[PDB]
């Protein structure tokens, strides 16, 4: 083991190649819930190699290592050092189409990623996105039952805080917020409480009439992107755009 | 704590159906039930699963716990030897996996040992289990096509959640039944929907009327559907409590 890379989840080699690699050495009622979660849901769907989901390589056990492949940054490092202006234009289109596939990926597998955070989004040398941390994550039957805690505070869908029964469009929300805080380099909505939080997006989206419940620039976008931006952050969720009808919305027909 | 509602994107996108077709070949089909063992048996498994069966209905788990549980189960006792005393700790291990996946309240190792070996034995079982599987816990079950196949079947989705849960429970009890084991995940849900449309007269079309298309749908003979709800429903009707 070398440097940490995440609170604990560390960077080593191995004895096969000193190729890079990350551990997380997660520390243990039995193993925790949540890795055997991640895990599961992770070699259940890993025959079908997505180009954005990380790989998962070994488990071993007092301790516990879970062992993963590498990649360069967190889009955190990454956008809190990309030479001014920022990323660039074209390279947030694109990381908004590798998101929304890794993402229509998952869905269709009736997984819901519920903790999407430029902390858990990871980008290759190469600039491709590999989504990570998969402890919130399972497949979603009908009729089951919901805990009330998904996502970190900001990232976090409407009708999660208003303590609603949450789906897939959760994912699609903090998709229309990173979305967001790619172009303007910094979280776009920093709540302190659930209802702090509500407010800082209900000032912004506006107030959603009677069958909705249970300027936007002002916050450098393309006349396009404004409209996708929109589409995923529109308030009522059965009408928030899916992963796979954004991945067709003209914002992206211009695209490697 | 709320529930999961209906969801386009989970339940009406045709290739959800198309992916769970799919990842149901990802289970590679028992040659026959418990081959790998010599002193268990068949009839060792129904009772079990039976206990296993009840331990999920009494403590209200979702409905895709006991589905999973067997799943692994089975899976574990291809790659291990289990005794006949074992065989308790085993299937409770099963459920204590199966809950922390497909339940937001798992089943805790007190209620799981307080009625039934140590909390310490039935942990190190848990690894046993996580271990021989190499942790692939995950599985298609027969309850994750329900809803899918009801979409599928153009059923007018106001009587899904009614449906969901007559044919979940009538699915849920045929799976204790050693003939159930081999059938594909897809075919025992057919079953499942057409054993219960028959019983509550429920304002579809009469069952028959789904055959021809549950046919189109999973691929398969419209008498490999037909035989797949007779086993089903006797399934069903093979469930007694007075048999642990
Ligand atoms: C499985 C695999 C991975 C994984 C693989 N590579 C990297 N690479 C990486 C990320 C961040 C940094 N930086 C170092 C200096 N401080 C800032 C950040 C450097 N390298 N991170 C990974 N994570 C992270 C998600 C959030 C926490 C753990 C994983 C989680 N699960």
């Amino acid at each position: 083991c070398v440097a940490e890379i995440g609170e604990k989840v560390f960077k080593a080699r191995d004895l096969k190649n000193g190729r890079f690699v990350a551990l997380k050495r997660v520390r243990v009622e039995g193993m925790p819930l949540s890795t055997i979660r991640e895990v599961a849901v992770l070699r259940h769907l890993e025959t079908f190699e997505h180009p954005n989901v990380v790989r998962l390589f070994d488990v071993c056990t007092t301790k516990l290592t879970l062992v993963f492949e590498h990649v360069d940054q967190d889009l955190t490092t990454y956008l809190d050092k990309v030479p001014e202006p920022g990323v660039p234009t074209e390279t947030i289109k694109d990381m908004m189409f590798q998101l929304l596939r890794g993402l229509d990926f998952l869905h269709s597998h009736r997984v819901v990623h519920r903790d999407l955070k430029p902390q858990n989004i990871l980008v290759t040398s190469s600039g491709q996105i590999k989504l990570a941390d998969f402890g919130l994550a399972r497949i979603y039957s009908f009729q089951m039952a919901l805990t009330s805690v998904v996502v970190t505070l900001w990232y976090r869908a409407p009708e999660v805080l208003l303590q609603s029964s949450y789906a897939t469009p959760v994912d699609l929300w903090s998709v229309g917020c990173i979305f967001a805080e790619m172009f303007r380099r910094k979280p776009l909505f920093r709540g302190s409480s659930d209802v702090d939080q509500l407010g800082k997006i209900l000032d912004v989206i506006g107030l959603p009439g009677e069958e909705d419940w249970p300027p936007i620039e002002k916050f450098d976008i393309d006349e396009l992107g404004k409209d996708l931006l929109l589409k995923c952050l529109t308030f009522n969720p059965a009408k928030r755009i899916s992963a796979y009808s954004a991945l067709s919305h003209p914002y992206f027909q211009d695209l490697e | 704590l709320n529930r999961a509602k209906i969801d386009s994107t989970t339940m009406k996108d045709p290739r959800v159906l198309n992916n769970l077709k799919l990842r149901e070949l990802l289970l590679p089909k028992f040659t026959s039930l418990w081959e790998i063992q010599t002193e268990v048996t068949v009839d060792n498994r129904t009772i079990l699963l039976t206990w296993m069966h009840l331990l999920c209905e009494s403590f209200e788990l979702d409905k895709s716990v006991f589905p999973l549980s067997v799943s692994i189960l089975d899976r574990y006792l291809c790659k291990k030897q289990g005794t006949k005393k074992t065989l308790q700790k085993i299937g409770a291990a099963c459920v204590l996996i199966g809950s922390k996946i497909r339940t937001v309240k798992p089943m805790t190792v007190s209620k799981l040992t307080y009625l039934s070996f140590t909390n310490l034995e039935l942990i190190n079982q848990e690894k046993d289990i996580l271990e021989a599987l190499k942790w692939d816990t995950e599985a298609v079950l027969a309850t994750d096509f329900l809803i899918p196949l009801c979409n599928a079947l153009k059923i007018p989705e106001d009587l899904w959640p009614q449906l969901y849960e007559a044919a979940s429970t009538t699915i849920c009890k045929a799976l204790i039944q050693p003939n159930i084991a081999l059938l594909s995940p897809g075919l025992i849900c057919a079953g499942g929907l057409l054993t219960t449309i028959e019983t509550d007269n429920t304002n579809c079309r009469p069952w028959t009327c789904y055959l021809e298309d549950l046919s189109s749908i999973l691929n398969f003979s419209t008498n490999t559907v037909r035989t797949v709800k007779d086993q089903v429903s006797e399934a069903f009707s093979l469930y007694d409590l007075e048999i642990l």
